[PDB]
């Protein structure tokens, strides 16, 4: 295609502190490294500017970081990592004119053992269904890696587009990540079945998961 | 110690305008080479960047290609100011947006070649809600048990969830909120506890919405 896209690989780094980052940046064609940046942002912040033209530090910038590459692949190499270097990463090509675009980044988290997720299903209490609605949710408990399917199933029918989702941020001391799911139904809706199911897929589990529970009983 | 200072609005309704400003500090809106690049970032919640807009120096304007037609970027010479209006606001506007000051790349072969100074930003929302207290609903635990609370219904962020008024920390998960599409806030808050300390211990969550002047303390027991 014409136009200039920045493909980030991989999706997601899982190192541990001391180890060696390699984070890819590919351009749908060749650049010049001096339209190439780097950059670090951590949840809640503004990015940083990390690298730029390539392989020139910012200001302020440890020694660790550092950059390779021309024509349509670069990379950017964390030698050391640091526990305060885990964070999104995106490269950015701002080119002698606009328009400038970025890579869709790279999360740079914490490696640990593959750990399954704890799944519980609440049903919605007494006090909402006083008001109309009907308020299902599902639990996963601290689960590595993120990766994980939650699918919806009422009365055996997969439910699709009347959930959302939420995930935590990587846990401090066990490295994990939580997850909740909640189906949205009207109070009417709802006393019109009887199963409610949440089944969850992830690598940790041998086979898919399933908590369910029967309205009234 | 060059640094950018945002301001603007970001509870805004759908069809309303955006309107951000963001002051230079510590530069002059050219530069002593002519090579200031002042530009527009936006990032969607949980999504990456994505560039703007961007006026330069001599006051050349380009506008990213998706929000060319609904996107004005402006300066004030005079004020070492320059803005972004964003206008017709939908919910695919939602994002946290930056202002960010970058280098020309002429004379490259000879300080930073990026975007090398941010603003702190600002949460822009789009919602058609006003200011609403959340109800607390329990998640009423059915050798590891697992309870919680339902922050359903609020407007607008952000809400404080507290256990037994702070006294149980441990195996907490207070989850991010979603923004559901009636454009209120929803929250969840669960906790991992033994099973067997379910009918002697008690479990009461504390929520605050300081915007709606809300305090509920919801206690969650077994069904």
């Amino acid at each position: 295609v014409h136009e200039i896209v920045l493909t980030q690989s991989p999706g997601t780094l899982s190192l541990s502190p001391g180890e060696k980052a390699t984070l890819s940046c590919r351009a749908s064609q060749s650049i010049a490294s001096t339209y190439l940046a780097w950059y670090q942002q951590k949840p809640g912040q503004a990015p940083r500017l990390l690298l730029h033209q390539g392989y020139n530090r910012a200001t302020g910038i440890p020694d660790r970081f550092s950059g390779s590459g021309s024509g349509t692949v670069y990379t950017l190499t964390i030698s050391g990592l640091e526990p305060d270097d885990f964070a999104v990463y995106y490269c950015q090509h701002l080119g002698t004119s606009p328009p400038y675009t970025f890579g869709q980044g790279t999360k740079l988290e914490i490696k640990r053992t593959v750990a399954a997720p704890s799944v519980f299903i609440f049903p919605p209490s007494d006090e909402q269904l006083k008001s109309g609605t009907a308020s299902v949710v599902c639990l996963l408990n601290n689960f590595y890696p993120r990766e994980a399917k939650v699918q919806w199933k009422v009365d055996n029918a997969l439910q699709s587009g009347n959930s959302q989702e939420s995930v935590t941020e990587q846990d401090s001391k066990d490295s994990t990540y939580s997850l909740s799911s909640t189906l949205t139904l009207s109070k009417a809706d709802y006393e019109k079945h009887k199963v409610y199911a949440c089944e969850v897929t992830h690598q940790g589990l041998s086979s898919p998961v399933t908590k369910s529970f029967n309205r009234g009983e | 110690q060059v640094q950018l200072k945002q301001w603007g609005a970001g509870l805004l309704k759908p069809s309303e305008t955006l309107s951000l400003t963001c002051a230079i500090y510590g530069e002059s809106f050219t530069g002593s080479w002519n090579d200031q690049l002042w530009n527009w970032i936006r990032q969607p919640p949980g999504k990456g960047l994505e560039w703007i807009g961007e006026i330069n120096h001599s006051g050349d304007i380009k506008y990213a290609s998706s929000l060319k037609s609904r996107a004005t970027v402006s300066a004030d010479r005079s004020k070492n100011q320059f803005s972004l209006k964003l206008r017709s606001v939908s919910g695919a506007d939602t994002a946290t947006y930056y202002c960010a000051r970058g280098r020309r790349a002429v004379r490259w072969w000879a300080a930073n070649y990026g975007f090398d100074v941010w603003s702190q930003g600002t949460p822009v929302i789009v919602s058609s809600a006003s200011t609403k207290g959340p109800s607390v609903f329990p998640l009423a635990p059915s050798g590891t048990a697992a309870l919680g609370c339902l922050v359903k219904d609020y407007f607008p962020e952000p809400v404080t969830v507290s256990w037994n008024s702070g006294a149980l920390t441990s195996g907490v998960h207070t989850f991010p909120a979603v923004l559901q599409s009636s454009g209120l806030y929803s929250l969840s808050s669960v906790v991992t506890v033994p099973s067997s300390s379910l009918g002697t211990q008690t479990y009461i969550c504390n929520v605050n919405h300081k915007p709606s002047n809300t305090k509920v303390d919801k206690r969650v027991e077994p069904k």
